[PDB]
């Protein structure tokens, strides 16, 4: 019921600023702290600061003082973290969280990956991986989507708008020589019902505002 | 600031095992006013945000499994899983909640060891849609195997390929503790059309000899 919904991943050029948002619902916005954190892989979790929207009081980690600015808009129950003078090292997943006074930070948002780079965004091409006689095993069939040539990360993939989760594997992206990324997502389903069921991979690449819904079906030879 | 140190950096255990891990702070997290130790434990799985498990060192967050518990005081703390379940694979972080700035340990990654399981191997030719674009990706899928070390080789007309493929492996599965792997062989449409047999050959600890999945272009 408590929900914190963050804005989408973005690429930003060095020297630029970025303002991440955190839309709060399911509780009284002015009565809880919003905490901000970031995480880079291998390098763990860092506290940026917290803000109490009922008054707008802020505490900052000294390492982020002067570069990070937290604000909160109590008319829309949205908190914001602006990070300025962006450098490559600021590439990270930024999280917001909710903390009742006296308690720990809970209900973390889903994270926002900010990538600092001079390279322009590029949306993915999405291709089907059709089920076939070469993807069957004992009455099941594998099928998928190949999501090629995008930048920066991340791409998310769901199947059938989130109603198909069992047997799904969405793989970590790989770095191509070009500096673009690719990934694949597959799912195993019953072979018996390939004729009656419809499998759609829903691909979202927020940095380029690209959404693709690709139907994946057995193909006539 | 307060430095948090966790040990071990990672561990592997079997389902059902009792698992413990350590978190040490450079300064005491014991609050003299209310006698609480302000240490928090989070669980984080790949691609997900941290999930609150324990606060005030030993108070379980509502809904957290009984098998999880925090203990300790002052500068020395422990997190224990009494009976490790498949869904408990994750990195566990401790956090100083005592004084600003809040600081975190670098985590303990909990992994599961289970019985060997050979991969199920599938292959996908390029889509005609991709071919129109001038490129051809052939994908080899290795599903639900253990341990993670599977080796894939691509052969085109029985010739071993080098330099034209990429692969990645999943995180460990939270239900069956297996891994999966996807490898993509990418060629120009022109090169793809010059050869007939496309094969991915897999070796794995659960296979006595290699397993190959292949197709003939245009068959």
């Amino acid at each position: 019921q408590v929900q914190l919904v963050q804005s989408g991943a973005e690429v930003k050029k060095p020297g630029a600023s970025v303002k991440v948002s955190c839309k709060a619902s399911g509780y009284t916005f002015t009565n809880s702290w919003i905490g901000w954190f970031r995480q880079a892989p291998g390098q763990g979790l860092e506290w940026i600061g917290d803000i109490y929207p009922g008054g707008g009081y802020t505490n900052y980690n000294e390492i982020f003082k002067g570069k990070a600015t937290m604000t909160a808009d109590t008319s829309t129950n949205t908190a914001y973290m602006e990070l300025s003078s962006l450098r490559s090292e600021d590439t990270a997943v930024y999280y917001c969280s909710r903390g009742i006074p006296g308690y720990a930070m809970d209900y973390w948002g889903q994270g926002t990956l900010v990538t600092v780079s001079s390279a322009s965004t590029k949306g993915p091409s999405v291709f089907p991986l059709a089920p076939s006689s070469k993807s069957t095993s004992g009455g099941t069939a594998a099928l998928g989507c190949l999501v090629k040539d995008y930048f920066p990360e991340p791409v998310t993939v769901s199947w059938n708008s989130g109603a198909l989760t069992s047997g799904v594997h969405t793989f970590p992206a790989v770095l191509q020589s070009s500096g673009l990324y690719s990934l694949s997502s597959v799912v195993t389903v019953p072979s018996s019902s390939l004729g009656t069921q419809t499998y759609i991979c829903n691909v979202n690449h927020k940095p380029s505002n690209t959404k693709v819904d690709k139907k994946v079906e057995p193909k006539s030879c | 600031d307060i430095q948090m140190t966790q040990r071990p950096d990672s561990l592997s255990a079997s389902v059902g095992d009792r698992v413990t891990m350590s978190c040490k702070s450079s300064q005491s997290l014991l609050n003299s006013g209310d006698q609480k130790n302000y240490l928090t434990w989070y669980q984080q799985k790949p691609g997900q945000p941290p999930k609150l498990l324990i606060y005030w060192a030993s108070t379980g967050e509502s809904g957290v499994p009984d098998r999880f518990s925090g203990s300790g005081s002052g500068t020395d703390f422990t997190f224990t899983i009494s009976s490790l379940q498949p869904e408990d694979i994750a990195t566990y972080y401790c956090q100083n909640d005592y004084s600003y700035p809040w600081t975190f340990g670098q985590g303990t990654k909990v992994e599961i060891k289970r019985t060997v399981a050979a991969p199920s191997v599938f292959i996908f030719p390029p889509s005609d849609q991709q071919l129109k674009s001038g490129t051809a990706s052939v994908v080899c899928l290795n599903n639900n195997f253990y341990p993670k070390e599977a080796k894939v080789q691509w052969k085109v007309d029985n010739a071993l390929q080098s330099g034209n493929s990429q692969e990645s492996v999943t995180q460990q599965d939270s239900k069956d503790s297996t891994y999966s792997l996807s490898s993509t062989l990418t060629l120009s449409k022109a090169d793809y059309e010059k050869h007939k047999v496309y094969a991915c050959e897999v070796t794995h600890q659960g296979l006595s000899s290699p397993v190959t999945k292949s197709f003939n272009r245009g068959c």
